[PDB]
DNA sequence: GGCCGCCATACTGGAGAATCCCGGTGCCGAGGCCGCTCAATTGGTCGTAGACAGCTCTAGCACCGCTTAAACGCACGTACGCGCTGTCCCCCGCGTTTTAACCGCCAAGGGGATTACTCCCTAGTCTCCAGGCACGTGTCAGATATATACATCCTGTCATGTAAGTATTAAG
DNA sequence: CTTAATACTTACATGACAGGATGTATATATCTGACACGTGCCTGGAGACTAGGGAGTAATCCCCTTGGCGGTTAAAACGCGGGGGACAGCGCGTACGTGCGTTTAAGCGGTGCTAGAGCTGTCTACGACCAATTGAGCGGCCTCGGCACCGGGATTCTCCAGTATGGCGGCC
């Protein structure tokens, strides 16, 4: 007589897993005992910041007139948010090339 | 128009005659206190103050071509 | 065949759909935004364990994480996830 | 069976085109050597942490999520790699 | 006369092209060998995969990267545009190594 | 009780005396208000992780040990204070 | 005349001395003063251990000596004895502010 | 009535007195002491986590540790280091 | 009934204690089970750089003239060893002050 | 000295090419479809973790009172940053030549990984003893104070390298 | 006689050498409190045994790395030139560096408050463990059109040649 089990993200509304995200906390050795609300709240940020990126990312292709993600966008985009930067100053990008980054001294008159 | 700028150089360098020469900064500031453009026509005061030390009349005390010190001729 | 190798895949193809239906996505995007998620894991992982630390709490509650958010994350981004987390931590709550 | 200058295969071109990526205009004749250099103990920093790693892990293959960990260690933290 | 550019121009086109590009900008098979080299003078005959060696490649990039970014930096504020290696050790000072 | 211009209260020969242990020969005018404005974000900063700290331990006094873990956590590790 | 030692006569003797001496150089009230100043605009009537407030004192004088140290770095690369804010705001760029 | 704290003062008392039988401690350099044994050994640990991690081992041993002292350590002193560490398991196991 | 105990420290022949720094692995959330080499090989490991920087301390208490040790002391010696700076460059330390240093250019002549 | 002409350099319009912008075209990651599996789940359950409550007691907070340390401010003074050319210097631009990198194509096996096996190895726990911290104190090393000695740095002083007028005398 | 060239005496700065004086280091008396040493205890470390699991070890295979072969031209590399850079020289307006008295508020010594920091009993909320179950997400495949690669015209870059203006140069 076992209901239906539903997912924890659906029951958030949530779409990262919330039973994988509590699962690799219990193994991965950071408290003997997680909160209830800790994996849903710690991916509900998680979805939030990738939406954040991901909508940058999908902007900057568009400018580039491209329907599809590069490393290029996504380095312009996390590199052009000031407190992404903050996040990411010391994280490297593969292939996501560099901003297009010229002092005034270096252009001429 | 007006007079060439060579007068208004050697004027500039005549009013003061300090023991240690006036610089090139001091002259500019000078000609702009007359009111000379020292800003767009600094080539032609570039080239005019060699002019004038290789022409002999101010000789250069310390510097080496515009730079440093100037003063005038012995006679 | 071989054993199943987890990542993040279908969830960030999921989002992205939501905020453009319309685009793209290449394989090496994906394995940065899989980097990317991993690593922002395991900084607020590590974050919160060292908070249950320091109050000596053998279990990280949501108040760790979002104590460990507003530490890291900075500013606006940060109360936003605040928000967004309270909010699905009350409809999850809500069921 | 032995190296003993592959260094100078990281060629001044190469460098010159990095600073062209690095907004660096103009290089001086003695920038190439000091590249070279810090490049130089900066991939022993790198190469001595990530054998420890493969040695660690009892391989003779280096993997590319062990130059990840020695990155990250040095806060060189890698986004295209993981996993 | 055949049309030359002044002395930069093409510099800053490259600045230009290479801010624009992604791609890497070492060869990848002298840059294995070098990776190879040193990997014996640690430990004789290791193995590497192709992936490591690329890694390792765009690793190095990013930190040339970084440290003309912070050479150039230094440079200007030393009144220079042409950069210098008392420049580079300055910035790896300053950095803290 | 409120506190209106103590970032004043650091006075300008307290700095050049710190300018001094930093070995600064010659210290300008604008360098005092610069480094004022420089160790009040630093500052705020650390103090915005203390007190962050305090109330996460429902606690209302700032505790030396939440100030260790603050400064370490901004790689600024301090000791001698319980950590 | 009364005696007058030329300008960094006097500097360099603090700065030995200085380097020599352990002590903080800060007057510790008004410095107390002002965190519970900026803690206030945070959070109210917040209060502070003291000792945590010498810890923040030598924090504080410690993290500035490295800016200040990293700043004379920058002022001598450009040659200078007299240090002026491009200098901080080149070591604070490069070390990641 | 108080509760007790813990401190690694008489292991470096006794130290100092096997190196410098004569010479006398100050107390916040004691502070120094345990504050650097304890930043020592969070960072030492925190290494063997991560390395037990990444081989997918559930126990540390000696190994993880002379691979995080390899790490962490440089050099000279990481190889004295793996001189004491090597003759005391041997002395270890031998008692 | 029972064999006289003796602590693995001393089993070690070692002044740090072996049982302290074992329960604070266990307890430290690094691993749940730990082997057995691990923490006297770490405990050796911090009673020998604990030797060294005491050594160090001392001799140069006894340049100072000084009989005690003082953070003065721990400044000079930390940053006058290479490695040692290596480990702890971004270390603060309480009352220690700095380097004698002074640039060439800043003396006079 | 006035007056009048001549070229250097800043403006100012023209031409060739590197790359962007428009098509064009085949193709191979993208993503969609399909089989698989393991992974999330759900509920009992069982032990347990932290919020709560109450207290308590102590160290920061507030208030106060001398007391000069230090800030402050003013004021002489020397040195500092650097602006601008000058002058040596040097590294990119261009172009060509060589050579091995790249490609792409093929052989072969090293160990990465996977499964199996059996063996170490260590956390836990009741209990037992033993050291290290809590706490008190007590006593000489260094802080502090007082009288000397060098430092040292500015000040005071003298010899020396260097620039210049006309006597004098020799030649027109 | 007139005139002119030089050398010698006369004028200017510069660096070389001695000395004090006060700040800073050097030698001697005090005291104190904090190093240091001695004591209660109870928490902490652990011996024995066990439960049970991770993990070392064999093997094998296969695929993914290593080794080799032919052809291009991408890349390296070498060198001439040219125009930019780097950095000193020197001066100058300045800008703190530093001497010094005041003020005052930090510093130092003294008193009362309670906020709250932290210890202790409760217990009720909490969240992991486990048998089973599934369904969504991952391994594999397979098409296709957005993109990778290719080709032609503009834009733009960008240098390069032809003009006012102004400084530079000459005669009567």
């Amino acid at each position: 007589a076992r209901a239906k089990a539903k997912t924890r993200s659906s029951r958030a509304g949530l779409q990262f897993p919330v039973g994988r995200v509590h699962r690799l906390l219990r193994k991965g050795n950071y408290s003997e005992r997680v909160g209830a609300g800790a994996p849903v709240y710690l991916a509900a940020v998680l979805e939030y910041l990738t939406a954040e990126i991901l909508e940058l990312a999908g902007n900057a292709a568009r400018d580039n007139k491209k329907t599809r993600i590069i490393p290029r966008h996504l380095q312009l985009a996390i590199r052009n948010d000031e407190e992404l930067n903050k996040l990411l100053g010391r994280v490297t990008i593969a292939q996501g090339g560099v901003l297009p980054n010229i002092q005034a001294v270096l252009l001429p008159k | 128009s007006g007079p060439p700028v060579s007068e208004l150089i050697t004027k500039a360098v005549a009013a003061s005659k300090e023991r240690s020469g006036v610089s090139l900064a001091a002259l500019k500031k000078a000609l702009a206190a007359a009111g000379y453009d020292v800003e767009k026509n600094n080539s032609r005061i570039k080239l005019g103050l060699k002019s004038l030390v290789s022409k002999g009349t101010l000789v250069q005390t310390k510097g080496t071509g515009a730079s440093g010190s100037f003063k005038l001729n012995k006679k | 065949k071989r054993s199943r190798k987890e990542s993040y895949s279908v969830y960030v193809y999921k989002v992205l759909k939501q905020v453009h239906p319309d685009t793209g996505i290449s394989s090496k995007a994906m394995g940065i935004m899989n980097s990317f998620v991993n690593d922002i894991f395991e900084r607020i992982a590590g974050e919160a364990s060292r908070l249950a630390h320091y109050n000596k709490r053998s279990t990280i509650t949501s108040r760790e994480i979002q104590t460990a958010v507003r530490l890291l994350l900075p500013g606006e981004l940060a109360k936003h996830a605040v928000s967004e987390g309270t909010k699905a931590v009350t409809k999850y709550t809500s069921a | 069976k032995v190296l003993r200058d592959n260094i100078q295969g990281i060629t001044k071109p190469a460098i010159r085109r990095l600073a062209r990526r690095g907004g660096v205009k103009r290089i001086s004749g003695l920038i190439y050597e000091e590249t070279r250099g810090v490049l130089k103990v900066f991939l022993e920093n790198v190469i001595r942490d990530a054998v420890t790693y493969t040695e660690h892990a009892k391989r003779k293959t280096v993997t590319a999520m062990d130059v990840v960990y020695a990155l990250k260690r040095q806060g060189r933290t890698l986004y295209g790699f993981g996993g | 006369k055949p049309h030359r550019y002044r002395p930069g121009t093409v510099a800053l086109r490259e600045i230009r092209r290479y801010q624009k590009s992604t791609e890497l900008l070492i060869r990848k098979l002298p840059f294995q060998r070098l990776v190879r080299e040193i990997a014996q003078d640690f430990k004789t005959d290791l193995r590497f995969q192709s992936s490591a060696v690329m890694a390792l490649q765009e690793a190095s990039e990013a930190y040339l990267v970084g440290l003309f970014e912070d050479t150039n930096l230094a440079a200007i504020h030393a009144k220079r545009v042409t950069i210098m290696p008392k420049d580079i050790q300055l910035a790896r000072r300053i950095r803290g190594e």
